[PDB]
């Protein structure tokens, strides 16, 4: 009885420590969606610099095929 | 037969202007590339702000 008494007394530290550690884990992946917004934001600015990419890479191909002219209309597209 | 040497400082003066001339060719030849490469340059530039003029 007073072993069990103390036996308790175990059990009682062990879930205060188990609470903790819940605690702790919902934090971690609390922290984890914030993770994942942050790493969405990166992204978008990646896909910026992409954009720069494609204007340059026109502009080089744009430039070549009227550089590499060896033998018309005003139709473009102004977004 | 009276400018005997007078014409032999004229053949050196033609001298430096061929070695003149030929620098002005030259270098007129190396800003002609400079000038193409640069003019292409912002013309496809100007090309494609032309096409997609940002806001």
């Amino acid at each position: 009885s007073p072993a069990l008494l103390a036996r308790v007394n175990e059990k009682k530290a062990e879930l205060e420590n188990l609470k903790e550690l819940r605690d702790l884990s919902a934090a971690v992946a609390a922290q984890m969606e914030a993770l994942e917004q942050k790493l969405s934001t990166l992204s978008s600015g990646t896909e910026a610099i992409a954009t720069v990419l494609a204007n340059w890479h026109n502009v080089l191909r744009a430039i070549s095929m009227a550089s590499a002219k060896i033998p018309p209309q005003t139709l473009v597209r102004i977004p | 037969n009276a400018f005997e040497p007078a014409f032999a400082e004229l053949a050196d003066a033609v001298a430096d202007l061929e070695a003149n001339m030929m620098h002005f060719q030259l270098m007129h030849e190396s800003l002609a590339r400079f000038s193409e490469s640069f003019a292409s340059f912002l013309y496809g530039l100007n090309m494609n702000a032309f096409c997609v003029d940002f806001p």
